[PDB]
C-alpha cells in the first residue's frame, strides 16, 4: 500500500522538477546584464527610540507610516512615534514572552502573541482611557509564532505545531485550519489584495494558500535548512526567503521556481529578516553578524551595510511610502534609517 | 492647539517614562530560572506554567515549559536572558541518560546560550540504590573507573552506589570541561525524590554565578 | 531539495559485519555535521553516532563504541557506515540524520514528531 | 601619615628660614 | 489506516501542485523589469530626497 | 609669616635694651646685641644668642671696644655662631630629585588620563554605573595633578622670587591642595565598598548607591576641610597654612588614615573568596596560582595596597635613612599609580579594545571610493 503511493510520489516530484527544468528557458541574471547600477546607498541614522528593557523581537509598521509598535520579553509593548520621538502608549502584558506583534489597517487594533499560545488583542479606541483586554484566543497547542491583521475583524496566524489558523474576532472560533506543513511554521507574508498569502516553515518548504478556499496552491522547495523570512514583492506576484544556510533566494508564483539566490563567501551567518523596498529594487536583509546588508535585488549585488547595531538584529520594517527604514535588535535600541 | 499637542506629548512621555524607572527597577532586580527537565524527572518539586517565590528578600520567577513541541531548537532562543538554567535528570526502555548526555551536549555548545550557566540535579537517587541487585550494560567505561578521594561519601551508602553517582556526574563533568569553560560554568548536585534543601541550593548556586559575572566584568576571572 | 537515500541492509547472522550507505543530494553535504539515529522495534528514538564537518571529531554511543566506523566521503557526497561484530539486540530502523544549521557543534534532531531532515530509513535485523 | 602632606610639613619646616639667615649675613645678599 | 490515508492525501496535493500554469521565467522576469522600471522616480530610498521634504531631517 | 614675629621680636628687645638705660664702655643698642659695660683696651665677648634653634648656642662674639670708649675701627667675629649652614645647603641638594620626579609623574599621569576619560565619555555602550565610578576615579586624579601644579607654582614664586596678595593666594591654594588630595583617597575608598558591596550582597540599587557614594565621594571631605580652615582661621589665622600648629593638623590626617587602613581589610577580605571561587572550579593547579598572581597585580595599584607599607610611621628627622627611602619609595609609586590604574584597566579592558576596533572598522569602510 505505502510502495504504490511513495514511488507515485516520487514520479509526481521528478515530473515537476522536469516541468521546471521545461520552463526554464533563461535566468534573471541573464537578461539584466544592461541594467545601471543603484551606486552605493549610503543610509543615515535619523532616530533612535531607547525605551525597552530586554531585547526587542518584532515590529510592524502602521499604515499611515506614522506610529510604529515595538514588543519586548521585559512584557512591555510600547507605540512609538516615530517624528516626535515621544513614547505614545505602554501597555504592560500577562506574559513575560512575546515572538510577534501586529498593527490592523485601520489603527484600532493590536495583537499580540508568544509562548503562551494565547494572542491579545487590545483595542486603541479607549474611551474610558485606558487600554483593556478585548478578547484572547486560545486555540493552538504549540507556540504562536507569527500573525497578521488582514483587516479589522479578521486575522491570520501561524503556530508551531505545524498549522496555520484563520480567526474571526468577533466570535472568538476558528474559521478554517491549514495543515500541509511538516515542521515548525516562522512567519508570513499577506498579499495588498489580502486575496493569497505565503508561509515559511521548518522544512525548507514554502506553500502558498488561497484565504478564501482553504488550501495550498504551490509548495516551494529551493532552500537547504529552515526558512526565517519572507516578504512579498511590491507587486504580489514574486516574494523572497531568507534561510538559515546564509543564502537569499527570491520566488515566483508564475514559474513555479527560484529565479536567483543572494550568496556572499564572507557570510556565514543566518538569515533572521527581509523587506523589500516600495518599488522593490533594494532587498534589505538583516543578518547575524550584526548587520544589515542592502542587496540589489536585480543584480544580486551589495549596495551597502548598516552597521550600527551592537547585538543580533532581530526584526526589520519598511514604510508602506518607502520614508524610511526601521531596524530592531537584541541591544534593546530601535535605529531608524533614513 | 499645535502647541498643547506639543506639551500633553510630552507630558505622556514623561508619565510613561516614571513608569518605566519603578519597572525597570523591579525588572533588574529580579533572577530569572528555566526549569528544563524530561518528563520522566520529578519536574514538580496554557504553553508555559510559572511558579513565583521570595528567599532571603529576593525574588525568584521559575519557568517550567509545559505542553510544547519536542522541536527545541526555535524556542529556546528566547531563554538567552534567564539569570539560570536548572537542568534536572532522573538516573535509571531506551538509555534515558544518554538522551540525556546528548541534550547537554546540544544545551553547551550552542552559540546563544555561552553566557548562561547551568545548574544540574541528579535525581532518582533511591532507584540507584534498587539497581544495586539488579547500569553497566550500556557503559564500557565503568569498570575502568576508580570513586574520587576528594568526594565524601554519606554515612549508610553502598559504595557501588556512590561509585555510579560520581560516574554519571564525571560523565557530565567531561562533556562541560570540553569547551567554553572561561563563559560559563556547570554546578552539579544531589537530590532525593522528596527533599526541601534544593531550594537553599539554587540560592546560594544564583549568588555564586551573579558574582562570578560581577568578577568577570572586572577581568579577574 | 535536501533529501537522504539509505542503502544497504538485510537480514544478517550474529558476528557478521555489514556496510551501510547515504546518498545526499540537494545540500552542501561538505557544510553540514551528520549522524546516525536508530529506532528499536517498539521503543523511541536512540543517538548511535555522529562526525563533524571536517571528520576530525567522531562519538559513538557507549554500548557500540569501537564496534562501528562512521565515515564522510565529501568528493562524492555519501555517508558510509561499517558495522563488524553485529549483536542480536541492535536490530532496528536506521535514519541517515543532518543536522540543520551549518558551522555549528549543537544539534537537534532526535524528534520523532516528523522530522524533516531525516531520510525514509533502512531496515537492520539480526 | 600621607607623604605628600608628610612632604608638604617638612618642606615648609625647611623653608621657613629665610629671615635669621638674610639678617645674619647680608654680605652675600648685598 | 491512518498512515496510508495520509500517503494518499499527500499524492492528491502532488497532483494538486502539478496541474496549475507554468509561465516562461524570460516573460515573468520582464513584468518584474517592467515594474522596477516604471516605479522608479516614486521610491524615497533610491533617490535622496531634500530635507525640506523628509520629515526626518 | 614668621618673618614678622621675628622683626617683632627685635622691636622688644630694643626696648627692653632701652629700658636698662632708664670710665667704661657705655650700653647701648646695636639693633643686634645689648652691650654690657666694657672694659678700656679689652675684648668683650658676648655668647651666639638663645633664641634661634639652627644656630650653636655655646660660641662667643668677640668685639673689642678701645679706651676712648668707641667701637675698634664695626669688628665682630661671627665664625663660631655659623657652624650648620654648610649642612643646610648640603642637605638642600637632595630635595631637588624628589621635586622633580613627582612633577614628571604627574605629567604623564595627566597625559595618559585624558585619552581614558575620552574615550569613556564618547561611546555610548560604555556608560554604566561601574564606569560613572572609574570617571569619577580619572577626574579625582586629574584634579589632583591640577592641584599640584597650581601648589607648584606658588612654592615656585615663594622660593625664587604683592605680600597680602600672596597669603590669601597662598590660603586658596593650600585648601584646594589639601581637599582634592583628601577627596582621591575617599574615592579609593569608595570603589573599595562598591567591589565589595556587589559580591556580599548580590543585589544594588543604581541610583540610591550611585547618590550615595557620589555625596560620600565629593561631600564629605569639605565638612573635614571647612572645619580645619575655620579652626585654623580661628586660633592662628597668620601667614599662610603650611606650618604645623599641633594637634591640629591630625584633624585632616585622622579621617584619611583610616580610610586605608579599612580599604586594606577589603582587599585581603575580597582576595580570599577569589582562593575560594578558583579552588571551586579545580573540583568542577599552577594555572590557577598564576591567575590568582594575575588578579593580584591587576587589584594592588586600585586599592593602594602599597600606601600600607609606610601608612604609619611617625615623623622623623629631615635628613636621614627611613625618610629618604619612604620618600623615594611613596613619591615615586603616588607619582606612577594614576599612568598604572589607567593602563591596567582603561587600556587593556576587552570590551574598549573591542569597540575601538568595530569604530575602526567602519571608518575604513567608510573611506571606500
Ligand atoms: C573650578 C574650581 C573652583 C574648582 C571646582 C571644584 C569642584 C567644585 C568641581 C570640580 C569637579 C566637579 C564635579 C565634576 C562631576 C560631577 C558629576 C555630576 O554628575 C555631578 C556634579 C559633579 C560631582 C561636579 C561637582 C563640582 C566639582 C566637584
Ligand atoms: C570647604 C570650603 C573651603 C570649600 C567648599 C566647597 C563646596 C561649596 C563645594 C565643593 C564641592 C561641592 C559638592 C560637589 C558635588 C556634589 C554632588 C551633588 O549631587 C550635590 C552637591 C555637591 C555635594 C556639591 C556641594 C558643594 C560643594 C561641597
Ligand atoms: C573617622 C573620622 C571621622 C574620625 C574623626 C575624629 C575627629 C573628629 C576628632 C578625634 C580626635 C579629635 C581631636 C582631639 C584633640 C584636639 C586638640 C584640641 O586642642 C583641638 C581639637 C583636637 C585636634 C580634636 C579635633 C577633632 C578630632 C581630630
Amino acid at each position: 500500500e505505502l510502495d504504490q503511493l511513495r514511488q507515485e510520489a516520487e514520479q509526481l516530484k521528478n515530473q515537476i522538477r522536469d516541468a521546471r527544468k521545461a520552463c526554464a528557458d533563461a535566468t534573471l541574471s541573464q537578461i539584466t546584464n544592461n541594467i545601471d547600477p543603484v551606486g552605493r546607498i549610503q543610509m543615515r541614522t535619523r532616530r533612535t527610540l531607547r525605551g525597552h528593557l530586554a531585547k526587542i523581537y518584532a515590529m510592524h509598521w502602521g499604515t499611515d507610516s506614522r506610529l510604529l509598535v515595538s514588543a519586548s520579553q521585559d512584557g512591555k509593548l510600547i507605540i512609538w512615534d516615530s517624528y516626535t520621538t515621544n513614547k505614545v502608549h505602554a501597555i504592560p502584558l500577562r506574559s513575560s514572552w512575546v515572538m510577534t506583534c501586529a498593527y490592523a489597517p485601520s489603527g484600532n487594533y493590536v495583537a499580540c502573541g508568544g509562548l503562551d499560545n494565547i494572542c491579545s488583542i487590545y483595542n486603541l479606541k479607549t474611551r474610558e482611557g485606558n487600554v483593556r483586554v478585548s478578547r484572547e484566543l486560545a486555540g493552538h497547542t504549540g507556540y504562536l509564532s507569527c500573525c497578521r491583521f488582514l483587516d479589522d475583524n479578521q486575522i491570520v496566524t501561524s503556530s508551531g505545531d505545524t498549522t496555520c489558523a484563520l480567526w474571526d474576532i468577533e466570535t472568538g472560533q476558528q474559521t478554517t485550519t491549514f495543515t500541509g506543513h511538516t515542521g515548525d511554521v516562522m512567519s508570513l507574508s499577506l498579499a495588498p489584495d489580502t486575496r493569497l498569502f505565503v508561509s515559511g516553515a521548518c522544512d525548507a518548504s514554502a506553500k502558498l494558500w488561497d484565504v478564501r478556499e482553504g488550501m495550498c496552491r504551490q509548495t516551494f522547495t529551493g532552500h537547504e535548512s529552515d526558512i526565517n523570512a519572507i516578504c512579498f514583492f511590491p507587486n504580489g506576484n514574486a516574494f523572497a526567503t531568507g534561510s538559515d544556510d546564509a543564502t537569499c533566494r527570491l520566488f515566483d508564483l508564475r514559474a513555479d521556481q527560484e529565479l536567483m539566490t543572494y550568496s556572499h563567501d564572507n557570510i556565514i551567518c543566518g538569515i533572521t529578516s527581509v523587506s523589500f523596498s516600495k518599488s522593490g529594487r533594494l532587498l534589505l536583509a538583516g543578518y547575524d553578524d550584526f548587520n544589515c546588508n542592502v542587496w540589489d535585488a536585480l543584480k544580486a549585488d551589495r549596495a551597502g551595510v548598516l552597521a550600527g547595531h551592537d547585538n543580533r538584529v532581530s526584526c526589520l520594517g519598511v514604510t508602506d511610502d518607502g520614508m524610511a527604514v526601521a531596524t530592531g535588535s537584541w541591544d534593546s535600541f530601535l535605529k531608524i534609517w533614513n | 492647539d499645535q502647541r498643547n499637542e506639543e506639551k500633553a506629548q510630552r507630558e505622556a512621555n514623561k508619565k510613561i517614562e516614571k513608569q518605566l524607572q519603578k519597572d525597570k527597577q523591579v525588572y533588574r532586580a529580579t533572577h530569572r530560572l528555566l526549569l528544563l527537565g524530561a518528563g520522566e524527572s520529578g519536574k514538580s518539586t496554557t504553553g508555559i506554567f510559572e511558579t513565583k517565590f521570595q528567599v532571603d528578600k529576593v525574588n525568584f520567577h521559575m519557568f517550567d515549559v509545559g505542553g510544547q513541541r519536542d522541536e527545541r531548537r526555535k524556542w529556546i532562543q528566547c531563554f538567552n536572558d534567564v539569570t539560570a538554567i536548572i537542568f534536572v535528570v532522573a538516573s535509571s526502555q531506551t538509555n534515558r541518560l544518554q538522551e540525556a548526555l546528548n541534550l547537554f551536549k546540544s544545551i553547551w555548545n550552542n552559540r546563544w546560550l555561552r553566557t548562561i550557566s547551568v545548574i544540574l540535579f541528579l535525581n532518582k537517587q533511591d532507584l540507584l540504590a534498587e539497581k544495586v541487585l539488579a547500569i553497566e550494560d550500556y557503559f564500557p567505561e565503568f569498570a575502568r573507573y576508580t570513586t574520587p578521594e576528594d568526594a565524601t561519601p554519606e554515612p549508610g551508602e553502598d559504595p557501588r552506589v556512590t561509585r555510579a553517582k560520581y560516574f554519571i556526574r564525571d560523565e557530565f563533568l567531561r562533556i562541560s570541561t570540553a569547551s567554553g569553560d572561561g563563559r560559563h560554568y556547570c554546578y552539579p548536585h544531589f537530590t532525593c525524590a522528596v527533599d526541601t534543601e534544593n531550594i537553599r541550593r539554587v540560592f546560594n548556586d544564583c549568588r555564586d554565578i551573579i558574582q562570578r559575572m560581577h568578577l568577570r566584568q572586572y577581568e579577574l576571572l | 531539495q535536501v533529501q537522504l537515500q539509505e542503502s544497504g541492509g538485510g537480514l544478517v547472522q550474529p558476528g557478521g559485519s555489514l556496510r551501510l550507505s547515504c546518498a545526499a543530494s540537494g545540500f552542501t553535504f561538505s557544510n553540514y555535521k551528520m549522524n546516525w539515529v536508530r529506532q528499536a522495534p517498539g521503543k523511541g528514538l536512540e543517538w548511535v553516532s555522529d562526525i563533524s564537518q571536517s571528520g576530525a571529531s567522531i562519538s559513538y554511543t557507549g554500548s557500540v563504541k569501537g564496534r562501528f566506523t562512521i565515515s564522510r566521503d565529501n568528493a562524492k557526497n555519501t555517508l558510509y557506515l561499517q558495522m563488524n561484530s553485529l549483536k542480536p539486540e541492535d536490530t532496528a530502523v536506521y535514519y541517515c540524520a543532518r543536522c540543520p544549521a551549518p558551522f555549528t557543534r549543537d544539534c537537534f534532531d532526535v524528534t520523532s514528531t516528523t522530522y524533516a531532515y531525516r531520510g525514509q530509513g533502512t531496515q537492520v535485523t539480526v | 601619615a600621607v607623604a605628600e602632606i608628610q612632604l608638604m610639613h617638612q618642606r615648609a619646616k625647611w623653608i621657613q628660614d629665610a629671615r635669621r639667615r638674610a639678617f645674619l649675613h647680608k654680605l652675600i645678599a648685598e | 489506516t491512518a498512515s496510508i490515508a495520509q500517503a494518499r492525501k499527500l499524492v492528491e496535493q502532488l497532483k494538486m501542485e502539478a496541474n496549475i500554469d507554468r509561465i516562461k521565467v524570460s516573460k515573468a522576469a520582464a513584468d518584474l523589469m517592467a515594474y522596477c522600471e516604471a516605479h522608479a522616480k516614486e521610491d524615497p530610498l533610491l533617490t535622496p530626497v531634500p530635507a525640506s521634504e523628509n520629515p526626518f531631517r | 609669616m614668621t618673618k614678622e614675629e621675628q622683626i617683632f621680636l627685635l622691636h622688644r628687645a630694643q626696648a627692653q635694651c632701652e629700658k636698662r638705660l632708664k670710665r667704661p664702655c657705655l650700653p647701648e643698642w646695636d639693633h643686634i646685641l645689648c652691650w654690657p659695660l666694657g672694659a678700656p683696651g679689652e675684648v668683650v665677648a658676648v655668647p651666639c644668642p638663645d633664641y634661634i634653634y639652627d644656630f650653636n648656642h655655646k660660641g662667643h662674639a668677640y668685639r673689642r671696644c678701645d679706651r676712648n670708649g668707641s667701637w675698634e675701627l664695626t669688628w665682630a667675629n661671627y665664625s663660631e655662631c655659623v657652624k650648620f649652614l654648610t649642612n643646610e645647603t648640603r642637605e638642600r641638594e637632595v630635595f631637588d630629585r624628589l621635586a622633580m620626579i613627582y612633577t614628571v609623574g604627574y605629567s604623564v599621569s595627566l597625559a595618559s588620563l585624558t585619552v581614558a576619560v575620552l574615550i569613556l565619555a564618547y561611546f555610548r555602550r560604555l556608560h554604566c554605573t561601574r564606569n560613572y565610578i572609574h570617571m569619577h576615579l580619572f577626574l579625582s586624579f586629574m584634579l589632583r595633578a591640577v592641584s599640584i601644579f597650581v601648589k607648584d607654582a606658588v612654592l615656585y614664586s615663594g622660593a625664587t622670587l604683592t605680600a597680602a596678595a600672596g597669603y590669601a593666594g597662598c590660603r586658596v591654594a593650600v585648601t584646594f591642595f589639601l581637599y582634592f588630595l583628601a577627596t582621591n583617597y575617599y574615592w579609593i575608598l569608595v570603589e573599595g565598598l562598591y567591589l565589595h558591596s556587589l559580591i556580599f550582597m548580590a543585589f544594588f540599587s543604581e541610583k540610591k548607591y550611585l547618590w550615595g557614594f557620589t555625596v560620600f565621594g565629593w561631600g564629605l571631605p569639605a565638612v573635614f576641610v571647612a572645619v580645619w580652615v575655620s579652626v585654623r582661621a580661628t586660633l592662628a589665622n597668620t601667614g599662610c597654612w603650611d606650618l604645623s600648629s599641633g594637634n591640629k593638623k591630625w584633624i585632616i590626617q585622622v579621617p584619611i588614615l583610616a580610610s586605608i587602613v579599612l580599604n586594606f581589610i577589603l582587599f585581603i577580605n575580597i582576595v580570599r573568596v577569589l582562593a575560594t571561587k578558583l579552588r571551586e572550579t579545580n573540583a568542577g593547579t599552577r594555572q590557577q596560582y598564576r591567575k590568582l598572581l594575575k588578579s593580584t597585580l591587576v587589584l594592588m595599584p586600585l586599592f593602594g595596597v602599597h600606601y600600607i607599607v609606610f601608612m604609619a610611621t611617625p615623623y622623623t628627622e629631615v635628613s636621614g635613612t627611613l625618610w629618604q627611602v619612604q620618600m623615594h619609595y611613596e613619591m615615586l609609586f603616588n607619582s606612577f599609580q594614576g599612568f598604572f590604574v589607567a593602563i591596567i584597566y582603561c587600556f587593556c579592558n576587552g570590551e574598549v579594545q573591542a569597540e575601538i576596533k568595530k569604530s575602526w572598522s567602519r571608518w575604513t569602510l567608510a573611506l571606500d571610493f
